[PDB]
Order: C-alpha cells, then sequence, then structure tokens
C-alpha cells in the first residue's frame, strides 16, 4: 500500500508543509457529485482546513470529461489537489498523460485520490510516485501475490515464469466492482488519531456510514460497532445536543409522517406483503385492527398521534410481527435533538438529503443538466449546517412526494408484466408512461431499480439474475440503461456472505462498445450507467445475450 | 386545590418566559409588540407547546375548558411584571388576555362529529352562510344588596354562576342583590353559522 | 459617506467597530518571549505588551486581536466583572427600586455582551442561557424607562445620564427631529 | 499639533475628528499635520511589509531551503495588513463625508471666500484638491445649468446668486440643529485648572451656558450626557471640552 | 469607480439629457482625477462597511478564466466556493461575480 492506516498523519502533514500560505490557493479539492459519502467527508475536510485557515477551493464534477478538461484548466501553482469519490479503478496517468519526468525537481505536485471502490488499478501504485492513494487495508494483506508478478513482468525456457506472470494479472482483473469502506469512515479515522474529534464530525461519520444501509449491509454491519463504542465514549436547556441509541425500524420518515403511511411506503413492508394488489391492503388493515391502533388514529401526525400509544408501541409491534413475520423490522439508530426544535434520525435525514439532491431549484442540454446536477449539490451541501431548516422541511416533502411518484410507477410495471425473463439476465423497459421525465436522474433510477429487485428478491424464485431497466428521453431521443445488482434478503445469515454480488455490468460494456462501432457516452463516474441510441439499444442487447458476462 | 392551579400557572409563564430559539425570546417581544399597539392578545403554536415540554400539552388536551382560563391569567400576569415598573410600591386598565392558538393537526369533517368529540380540541373547515349581530357579555359585575346594602364584586369566565344564597357577614332575603350597571365591565359576543 | 441619509447618524457595524477598538484582557495559550522570532511592531497599540508576552499570564490587548487570537487555539479570554449573575442581580434590584435614575454601566452595554456570547462560548463561568435571559431583562426594564421618560420633550434641552451607544443612536433620529421642530415651531412665533 | 507624545495618540485624535465631524451640521476646519504623519506611517508601513514579503518569497522561491516555520510568521503579518485596513477605511470614510458636505454648502463657501472682511479663509478650512474639486464641479455645474435653462432665463434673474426678491438660493448651515454630547472636560489630566468651570452643591464641576433666545442658563456637569442645541457649544467643541455622540 | 460601468443600472444610459451625458463623463473625469493626488495609496471608491472578518467564504456567481492575484491565482470554475482573504475579492464582489459574502 502506499498510505497505509498509520500513515495518514504524516501524508497530512507534507499537505501543510505544501499548502500552508499567507496569500496563495494551493489546495483544490475535486468531488463525486451525486454521492453522500463524498459531501460528508468533503464537508469533514472543509471545516478541518477551516480550523487552521487553509484557504482552498470546492468545485464539483460530474464525469471523466469534465475533470479531464478541469485538470487541464489547473495551473502549476497548486501543490496538492484531492480526488474524493472516484479515480481507484483507472490509470490517471494514462488518462492525464502525466509526464513524472515533467514533475521532477522530485515532487513538483501531490494528487491524493481517496476512493473505496474495491477493484482498483493495481499499476496506479505500483507504477507510479505521483499518484498517491490512502489504502484502506487491502494491499497489504489482499495483493501479497499479485505485486510478485507485476515487479517480475516490470533461456528459451524462461518464457514459462511470463505466462505465469500473465496468468496471474488476468486472474486479478476479470472482478466486479464493489465498495468495501466508508471514505467518511476513514477521515473519521485520520481524525481520532490526530485529535480533533467533536460531535460534528461524529454526526457527519454516523451520516456517511448510514447512507450505505440500503445497498452495502455487510459493510454497514461490519462497521456498526465502531460508532455504537465511539458514541459511548463521547435539564432541556435550549442549548443542548443530545446523540442517543434510540430504537428504530425500517419505515419510510415515522417520526415526520403518519404511521399508515409509513407502514404504507416502506419497501421492506411493501415486498414482504405485496402492497401492490388487494390482499395486501387487506392483510394490512387486519395488521392494524389485530394490533389495536384505530385507522382513524392510525393516520394523524406524529405529533399528536396518542401519547400513549407512542409509548406503548415497542411493546404492540413486539407481541404483534411475529405472526407477520415482519420481526426484521427493528433495529437500532442514532437519534440527535438540538433544544426545543424536535427529533431526527439518521435515515430520515439522510432520505431528505437524496431527496433534496434528486429534485430542487442535444450536448446543450446534457451541460444543461449537468449544471442542474451540480447546483443541487451545492443547494444539499448548504443544507447541512444547523442553521438553515427550511431547507431540510422542504426536502422532507420533496422525499414524500418522489417515495408516491416512485411507487406509482412501480406498481403499474408490475400489473404490465414488463419484465421479460431471458435465459440469463432479466430485462424490463420503460417505454412510455406518466411522469418519465423524472428518470433521467441516475440516483432516481436506482432508487427505482433498488425497490424493484428487493420486490424481485421477496419472492419463491430461486434464480438469482442481474437486472438491466431502461428509460426513455424523449427531447434527446436517447435511452438510460442501468445495470443492476442482485441482492439476498435482508433476513440471512452470515454464512452465505462468503463474498458480496459483484458487477459485470461495465466489463460487459465496455468490451461491447470496444468491439463495435455502437454510439454511447461512457462517462458517468458509476461505471455501470450509459446512455445509448434507441435506435442502437436492440442489436446492442442482443450482443450482451451472446457475449460472456 | 389551589396549589395543582399554581403549580400550572407556574409552569405556564415560566413557559412564556424561558422560551427561546437561536438568540431570541419569541413571546416576550410579541407581548411588547401586541400592548404597544393595543391587542391584548397571544398567538400559542402547538408544536412551540410540544417541544418544550409534553406535559403541558396532555393537561391541555384532557381537560381544555379548565386549563385554558389559567393560561390566560398567566399571560395577564407577565404582561404586567413587562410592561409597568412597581416604583417601590393607578390605571391598571389590563383586562384578561385573550389566547388564540394555531395547529396543523388532521382535519375533521363536520358530519364525522359524534359523541367522541364532546368536550376535545378540533380542526376543521367549512364556509360561513350568516353572521349574527354582536351582542354583549358582562365580565366584572358590581352587586348591592337591598337590606343589608353592602357592595360586592364577581369575576366571570366565559369557558364553561348564580347570585349566592344568604348574605355576606340581619337576616336578608334569599337572594336580596341586584346589578349596579354602572361601574360594570363588558365584552362582545358573535355567532356564527358553519356549512 | 452619503448613501441617501446614512451621512447623518451612525450604522450598527460602525458601533461594533467603534467598541471593538477597545482593551480587554487576555490568557495567552502560547510563549513569545525574545531569546535572551518576528517583531510585531504595531502602530496603533503598544508592542512591547505583545512582544513581551509569557503562556499563562494576564495581560492587556485590543479587543480584535483578542478575537483573532480566539479563532485559532492561542488565546482565552477572561470574562469582565460585569457579566456574571451576583453582579446582574444587584444590578436589576437597583433599577427596581429606583424608578428614575438610570444604573451606571459601560457605554459598551449589550455590544460586548453580544460579541462575548457570538464568539467566547466556552470559557465563561456561568451558563450562557441565564446570563442572556437577565441582559434581556435589564433591557427590557431600561426600554420601559426610556420610554417613561420620552413624554417630556422641552424646546430647552433634556438630560440622559447612563444610556448605552445603541439606546441613544436608535433614538436620536426621532427625538432630535422633533425638538427641531419644537424649536422652529417657537423661533418662528416671536 | 506641534508633536506627537505616540501614534496611538494621533489614532485618537482622528477617531475623535472623525466622530465630531459626522454629525456636525457645519463644515469644520482641517487637521493638516495629522494626516501628513499618518499618511507617511502608512508609506513607511506598506514599504516594510512589501520587503519582507519579498525577502521570504525569494528565500522559499530559490530553492527548496526550509519552509517558513507557521509560528511568529503568519499572526504578525496578518495583524499589521488588518490594521492597515481599517485605518485606510476610517480615512476613507472621513474624507468622503467632507467631500459630501463641500458638496453640499458650494456656493455658500464660494460667497463666504470673496468677502474680504471673514477672518476665516478658505485655505485653512480646506486641502488643497478640495479647494480644486469645489472649483471644478462650481464651474461644470453653473456651465450646466446655464445651458440648459439659464440660457432662455431673463437676463434680470438670470444670476443664480441672487439674495434679493422673495426667496434666496444660498443655503446656509443650521446652527440651531439639536445634538447630543458628552461633557468631556479639560483634557489634561489635571482637569480642575481651566478658568471657566465653576462648582454646584457637593462639587460636581460643572460649565455654565446661556441661550440668549430664551434667556435661561443651564449647568453642564462633567460626566452627563446632554440634548443640546448646537450653536451655543461651537466654543467648547471647537476647544475639545465637549464630545458629541 | 468612475468607470460608469457600461459592461453591466441601465444598459444605454440613454433615457439621460446630452447635457446630463456630458456632465456624467467630468464628473468620472474629476473622481479619477481626485485619487491621483495626495491619496493614491488609498482607494476612496471602495467598500464602507467596516471590515469585521479576515477569512470568509465566497461563492462564484459567473464563470470566467483564471486571474492573477498578490502571489497567486484564483481559477473562476462556474458555481464552486473560495474561502480566501477578505481583502482580496471585494472588487470582484461589488463587480457582481461572487456571491454569499
Ligand atoms: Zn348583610
Amino acid at each position: 500500500m502506499y498510505y497505509g492506516i498509520s500513515q495518514f498523519s504524516e501524508a497530512y502533514n507534507k499537505i501543510l508543509r505544501n499548502s500552508s500560505s499567507h496569500s496563495s490557493c494551493q489546495l483544490v479539492i475535486f468531488v463525486s457529485c451525486l454521492n453522500i459519502d463524498a459531501l460528508c467527508a468533503t464537508k469533514m475536510l472543509s471545516l478541518l482546513f477551516k480550523k487552521q485557515l487553509v484557504q482552498s477551493q470546492i468545485v464539483p464534477i460530474f464525469g471523466y470529461s469534465e475533470l479531464r478538461r478541469h485538470y487541464s484548466q489547473l495551473d502549476d501553482n497548486i501543490n496538492s489537489l484531492l480526488l474524493v469519490g472516484f479515480g481507484g479503478v483507472i490509470d490517471l496517468e494514462a488518462f492525464l498523460e502525466i509526464d513524472p519526468q515533467e514533475y521532477v525537481i522530485s515532487f513538483r505536485r501531490d494528487i491524493y485520490v481517496l476512493d473505496a471502490h474495491r477493484p482498483w488499478n493495481l499499476d496506479n501504485i505500483f507504477g507510479s510516485q505521483i499518484i498517491q492513494c490512502f489504502d484502506d487495508g487491502t494491499v497489504d494483506d489482499t495483493l501479497g501475490e499479485q505485486k510478485e508478478a507485476y515487479y517480475k513482468l516490470l533461456r528459451k525456457q524462461r518464457k514459462k515464469q511470463i505466462h505465469e506472470y500473465e496468468g496471474v494479472l488476468e486472474e486479478y482483473y476479470s472482478q466486479g466492482t464493489t465498495v468495501v469502506n466508508s471514505i467518511s469512515a476513514q477521515i473519521y479515522s485520520l481524525l481520532s488519531a490526530i485529535g480533533e474529534t467533536n460531535l460534528s464530525n461524529l454526526w457527519l461519520n454516523i451520516l456517511g456510514t448510514t447512507s450505505l444501509d440500503i445497498a452495502y449491509a455487510q459493510v454497514y454491519n461490519r462497521l456498526y460497532p465502531l460508532l455504537q463504542d465511539e458514541v459511548k465514549r463521547l435539564v432541556k436547556t435550549p442549548d443542548t445536543l443530545t446523540l442517543n441509541i434510540q430504537p428504530d425500524y425500517y419505515l419510510f420518515l415515522l417520526r415526520h409522517s403518519s404511521l399508515y403511511d409509513s407502514f404504507y411506503y416502506s419497501n421492506y413492508v411493501n415486498a414482504k406483503l405485496s402492497l401492490w394488489n388487494e390482499n395486501g391492503k387487506k392483510r394490512l388493515h387486519k395488521m392494524f385492527a389485530r394490533m389495536g391502533i384505530p385507522l382513524s388514529t392510525a393516520q394523524e401526525t406524529w405529533l399528536y398521534m396518542d401519547h400513549s400509544i407512542k409509548r406503548e408501541l415497542g411493546i404492540i409491534f413486539d407481541k404483534n410481527l411475529d405472526r407477520y413475520g415482519l420481526q426484521d423490522i427493528i433495529r437500532d439508530g442514532f437519534v440527535r435533538t438540538l433544544g426545543y426544535r424536535g427529533s431526527i434520525s439518521a435515515s430520515e435525514f439522510v432520505e431528505a438529503l437524496t431527496a433534496l439532491l434528486e429534485v430542487g431549484n442535444s450536448a446543450q442540454k446534457l451541460t444543461n443538466l449537468r449544471k442542474r446536477w451540480v447546483s443541487n449539490f451545492w443547494l444539499s451541501w448548504d443544507a447541512l449546517d444547523d442553521r438553515k431548516v427550511e431547507l431540510l422541511n422542504r426536502g422532507i416533502q420533496l422525499a414524500q412526494d418522489l417515495q408516491r411518484a416512485i411507487f406509482n410507477t412501480g406498481v403499474a410495471i408490475l400489473e404490465k408484466k414488463l419484465i421479460k425473463h431471458l435465459r440469463i439476465y432479466r430485462l424490463c423497459v420503460l417505454q412510455d408512461g406518466p411522469d418519465l421525465d423524472l428518470y433521467r436522474n441516475p440516483l432516481t433510477l436506482l432508487r427505482l431499480g433498488n425497490w424493484l429487485i428487493e420486490c424481485c428478491a421477496e419472492s419463491e424464485d430461486k434464480q438469482l439474475l442481474p437486472m438491466v431497466l431502461a428509460s426513455i428521453d424523449e427531447n434527446t431521443d436517447t435511452y438510460l440503461v442501468a445495470g443492476l445488482t442482485p441482492r439476498y434478503p435482508r433476513g440471512l445469515d452470515t454464512i452465505h456472505t462468503k463474498k458480496p454480488i459483484l458487477n459485470n455490468f461495465s466489463m460487459a460494456f465496455q468490451q461491447i462498445t470496444a468491439e463495435t462501432d455502437a454510439k454511447v457516452r461512457i462517462d458517468n463516474f458509476e461505471s455501470s450507467i450509459i446512455e445509448i441510441r434507441r435506435e442502437d439499444l436492440s442489436p446492442f442487447l442482443e450482443k450482451l445475450t451472446l457475449s460472456g458476462l | 386545590n389551589d396549589d395543582d392551579n399554581t403549580e400550572i400557572i407556574k409552569s405556564f409563564k415560566n413557559f412564556i418566559l424561558e422560551f427561546r430559539l437561536d438568540s431570541q425570546f419569541i413571546y416576550r417581544d410579541q407581548l411588547r409588540n401586541n400592548i404597544l399597539v393595543k391587542n391584548y392578545s397571544l398567538t400559542v403554536n402547538m408544536e412551540h407547546l410540544i417541544g418544550y415540554n409534553e406535559d403541558i400539552y396532555k393537561k391541555l388536551s384532557d381537560e381544555p375548558s379548565d386549563i385554558i382560563p389559567l393560561f390566560e391569567t398567566a399571560i395577564t400576569q407577565v404582561a404586567k411584571r413587562i410592561s409597568i415598573l412597581s416604583r417601590a410600591q393607578l390605571l391598571n386598565s389590563l383586562p384578561t388576555f385573550q389566547l388564540i392558538l394555531n395547529s396543523n393537526a388532521n382535519q375533521i369533517p363536520l358530519r364525522d362529529l359524534d359523541s367522541e368529540h364532546v368536550s376535545k380540541i378540533v380542526r376543521l373547515s367549512g364556509i360561513i352562510i350568516s353572521t349574527s349581530v354582536l351582542s354583549s357579555r358582562a365580565t366584572y359585575l358590581s352587586i348591592m344588596c337591598r337590606n343589608c346594602r353592602h357592595t360586592t364584586s364577581i369575576t366571570i369566565n366565559n369557558f364553561n354562576v348564580s347570585l349566592p344564597r344568604s348574605c355576606l357577614s340581619k337576616n336578608c332575603g334569599p337572594d336580596p342583590y341586584i346589578i349596579i350597571h354602572e361601574s360594570s365591565k363588558f365584552i362582545d359576543q358573535q355567532f356564527l353559522k358553519l356549512q | 459617506s452619503l448613501p441617501a441619509h446614512l451621512q447623518q447618524t451612525f450604522s450598527p457595524e460602525e458601533i461594533q467597530f467603534i467598541v471593538e477598538n477597545e482593551p480587554i484582557k487576555i490568557f495567552p495559550r502560547i510563549t513569545t518571549r525574545q531569546k535572551i522570532h518576528t517583531r510585531w511592531q504595531l502602530i496603533t497599540t503598544d508592542d512591547k505588551a505583545l512582544n513581551n508576552m509569557v503562556a499563562m499570564r494576564s495581560t492587556e490587548v485590543v479587543l480584535w486581536i483578542a478575537l483573532l487570537l480566539k479563532q485559532q487555539s492561542k488565546c482565552s479570554i477572561v470574562a469582565p466583572q460585569w457579566l456574571t449573575t451576583k453582579e446582574l442581580d444587584r444590578k436589576i434590584q437597583y433599577e427596581k427600586t429606583h424608578p428614575d435614575r438610570f444604573s451606571e454601566l459601560p457605554w459598551n452595554w449589550l455590544v460586548l455582551a453580544r460579541i462575548l456570547f457570538n464568539k467566547a462560548k466556552d470559557d465563561f463561568h456561568d451558563p450562557i442561557h441565564e446570563l442572556r435571559g437577565k441582559i434581556q431583562d435589564l433591557r427590557e426594564i431600561r426600554q420601559i424607562k426610556v420610554l417613561k421618560g420620552l413624554k417630556y420633550l422641552n424646546e430647552s434641552h433634556l438630560q440622559l445620564d447612563n444610556l448605552s451607544l445603541l439606546e441613544i443612536n436608535e433614538l436620536r433620529p426621532f427625538i432630535t427631529e422633533i425638538m427641531d421642530k419644537l424649536r422652529e415651531i417657537h423661533t418662528a412665533s416671536l | 499639533t506641534q508633536i506627537y507624545v505616540s501614534p496611538q495618540q494621533d489614532f485618537s485624535d482622528l477617531m475623535k475628528s472623525w466622530k465630531n465631524e459626522r454629525c456636525s451640521p457645519e463644515l469644520l476646519p482641517y487637521p493638516h499635520q495629522l494626516m501628513k504623519r499618518l499618511l507617511n506611517r502608512i508609506s513607511m508601513q506598506s514599504q516594510l511589509i512589501e520587503n519582507i514579503s519579498m525577502g521570504f518569497l525569494d528565500m522559499q522561491n530559490a530553492s527548496n531551503a526550509n519552509p517558513p516555520m507557521p509560528n511568529e510568521s503568519k499572526l504578525p503579518l496578518l495583524c499589521m495588513e488588518t490594521e492597515l485596513e481599517r485605518l485606510k477605511f476610517v480615512i476613507r470614510s472621513y474624507i468622503r463625508c467632507r467631500l459630501s458636505k463641500i458638496d453640499k454648502f458650494s456656493l455658500y463657501l464660494r460667497q463666504l471666500n470673496e468677502d474680504e472682511n471673514s477672518l476665516i479663509s478658505l485655505t485653512d478650512l480646506l486641502s488643497k484638491d478640495e479647494i480644486k474639486y469645489h472649483d471644478t464641479h462650481s464651474l461644470i455645474w453653473l456651465k450646466l445649468v446655464n445651458d440648459s435653462i439659464l440660457k432662455y432665463m431673463p437676463e434680470e434673474l438670470q444670476a443664480i446668486n441672487d439674495t434679493e426678491g422673495s426667496v434666496n438660493m444660498i443655503d446656509e448651515p443650521d446652527w440651531n440643529k439639536f445634538v447630543f454630547i458628552h461633557v468631556n472636560g479639560p483634557p489634561d489630566g489635571k482637569w480642575n485648572e481651566d478658568p471657566l468651570l465653576q462648582e454646584n452643591e457637593f462639587g460636581k464641576p460643572c460649565y455654565t451656558v446661556t441661550i440668549p433666545d430664551l434667556k435661561e442658563e443651564v449647568e453642564l456637569t462633567i460626566g452627563s450626557i446632554y440634548v443640546m442645541r448646537y450653536e451655543v457649544i461651537r466654543d467648547l467643541l471647537r476647544d475639545d471640552k465637549v464630545a458629541l455622540i | 469607480n468612475g468607470l460608469d460601468l457600461m459592461s453591466s443600472s441601465q444598459q444605454d444610459t440613454n433615457n439621460l439629457s446630452h447635457q446630463e451625458q456630458e456632465y456624467l463623463k467630468e464628473y468620472c473625469d474629476l473622481i479619477t482625477d481626485l485619487k491621483s493626488g495626495d491619496l493614491v495609496d488609498i482607494d476612496l471608491s471602495g467598500s464602507l462597511v467596516p471590515p469585521s472578518d479576515v477569512f470568509i467564504d465566497v461563492r462564484v456567481l459567473k464563470d470566467a478564466g483564471e486571474i492573477q492575484t498578490e502571489y497567486g491565482v484564483f481559477n473562476l470554475i462556474k458555481d464552486s466556493q473560495f474561502f480566501v482573504r477578505q481583502s482580496d475579492v471585494e472588487r470582484l464582489i461589488q463587480q457582481g461575480y461572487l456571491q454569499k459574502i
């Protein structure tokens, strides 16, 4: 590894020696837009560098074209550069035509790349001195064999060693993309090693960790005890600030919407009870009647909801959920209270942030969309501070609206049975429908796909197949295709979790595009999301059917 | 009996004098600006009351008609505290302050009202179809006897009193009292119809 | 400075600046004693205090320098004597018992309070909310006394012994104009 | 001024002069020597900060060497530059206020200047650039108003400096405006050798002033804020005896 | 700053009379001349809000290239945030190229 866990501080010191100045901006940070963990890490770094009065600039970027153009724009004055949320999986030097002899003097510049994706470019570490990254503890133990082959490959019977090295490199490659650690977690480890921990840093670390609950529950479960222990280690006065471990549930905005809607819109409850048809609603009404909460009482705001039932809700759930089999909905979460404002949970706050990112405020229209996205990112960033709450109530109401729209589209999809079951991978295309303009956002498409894959997993089928989802943008006449990984049921043991399910869609797309002159545009930081032509979708599809996945 | 009333009044006065968000005591400034313009009233939002402490809201929702007057007299006590000087010891033309509430609870249709909504706080919407003419109501009654012929005063609240039996201590009648209309305080009441 | 009518009175930012250009006490966290190193050599403040400074000792600096050192970890501001509950209690008792005289308070009243409450939060020995409420009560009663005293507006003169800068500033454009109008009426009538 | 006790005394005098000028209803004279010292001080301060910045920059960019130690390096330079910025702001505000006042009373000042009997001359009250400003502004405004309106105006009243008829065009300053004062007393530490102050019961030395129009006598004790007209208090202001707020 | 800002206030300033326009031009000339005398080291046309803080956060409003500063360069990438000195961006803020003081 380049920078181990114990070396962070040392590297940090170097930054000061190259950036701490009186009247010169010598530090620029590029952030992976449309990502919560990157936003939390950027906030923590901004606070850190505002403490010691180190001048800096924050620049959001969306695509690799923007990254290349912005790097080409930069001047030689910038000694230190930060790249948070991307860059691990590709070789920057080849992309950025970096000449080490041009930057020898050594260490003319410094580029610190900080990413969480686990399959990363081996040459980027073992070949280059200018580029350096913060390892999470993977190179030391996992790559004890690949490095030997790379070092050896960097009298006629000696070709056996070359063949073995080539085979080892090939075996290391052709692996799916996954995430195994958190950027905010690494930054908080650095902060704990330095000695600048406090409540704001703990809150941001909690947000960054809990942003992965939907997709990387294994990482979340591996990392949770550290957060619990750290929170334990660290009169209602109008200036109090409380962080506690309160029971919480897999519910959609429980403390801001009625309990009926909370049960209605919850993805896990939907998957377990089939609420898209009438039998689901009948079962929900049976549930409510047997618990004993009146239907008129359960349809009121959580503030005015009955105090006694609010107190005994835990016992009611414990005694009633076993028959319906929802006993996996109860978990432990973090709750933050400040004075007389109210109570917010981490899940609710991250859903509000995600929805505020989603909604707020040919090539030219694509550029306009991308600048709208970066403006939404900045507005979401501004919403972080405690002095603004009209930028969070709006986010909560927009989250409610977006979840309603997603539910309305998913029920129609499941009615129409558009999910075609092929031999290898499932496929569905949203050819026509209402409010299809909302799905031009990749994060909204991922939300819809997450709900669909949860619904598919919560069935009796014994086939784990990748799912392909596509949409339409009639103005551009292009399909937005995103590949989705299969997921195990949330109520499963750890023995069948030897390795998380990988994603081969990026490899398949790149191979097809490199062997066939298709009219696509692969520039998103997510390598499994592409834009394809309406006329070019199908042939491409058959190609993907005929290619080794 | 009187101890509980004093405790409730103290709780509401502490709520008024201690509630602050960021760097502003909103309700005290509201009282100031209301007294300056001669609008003896105060507006309370449910969310602030619940966030401050839940027991006060629970008691208000339990028996509203008995608890509201205590709050409306705590308001005028605070107003007299923060509007006039003791001067080491006058007009004092400050009547009992009016309390106005706002809420965002679930609405209840008119036809849904039934026996379980008796003596409860409800929110509902309709259309006004007719307004009655305003009438007078008594609040501070100066009462004179006829045989013993002494003076007494009666204070009347509007929520939820008759001529006292026997005289105050010779051998008067059952209710030998009359109403002195001068030196009496009156307010306005109006009737409305909702559809 | 013209800006319409901003040439006649002081804006609140100017009041904050003129108040923060005042001495204050400080407990430094570092040492800068000369070797027996760059000279401060400032022009509008004595350097000998700053240069000949040793840690954990009392010294006097201007308020803005104290705030600048407080932004880093190089400072620990000492709160004044009048910012404590036991002093404000006797003060408020003095206003309550005397219904005609304004109590003696520094002319930086409410302003040093605002600055210290905004910046120097973790160095107070008393809870912040209690002090803020007591200061609010003081402001309330002084406002009542000012409103009561404003009724007499002679055309000759007036006396206001112990009013702070903000209280005079927010009342100047009204009292001045009313008295000027009265003077004009009287002079035109003779 | 004739000599300096300390530059901080000059700063205090400048601040007091600015405060007096901002609220006074009449244009006051010009303290030439104070700003003559202050501008030169600013010149040396800027020169030295630039020299030291050049020195550190050359030391850092001649070779790798050793980067400057963060301690006792950034904070002093920050303090000097921010102090210079604040002083520049104060000077700028004072100059702009004086420019606004000179713009207001241009015609009255010009009429006063040509009077030989007036012991007050334009040279004392103004800096040279202000004299040039007044001259050019008056000339251009007169040319504009003559080209716009007065060319069609009858000759008998074409003059804009007319003081006869119904209404006069000369804008005299209002000497009777009410101002807020703080009785500073004598500037000396003894504060008791002044030949004007008197005594009341319980000591409390006071200054006695009279209002010619109202036929009254008003006591002005030390340490009390008053609300008094400006005409009767010009001398005490000019003697640094009272300070306007 | 005595420039009349023809690059950005009414655009063509044609609602003024020609005499008023030449008066405006000569007044701009006078303002430029005035600060060329003994006050060359002070910018009179600067801000009049007293300097309260030394380091502030500022957000870009319009896109441009990179601008040279003293010992540094500021690349005005569209919609970015700077944590820079207060005494370095007042000119840009007055011009309207920056936001969120
Ligand atoms: Zn009787």
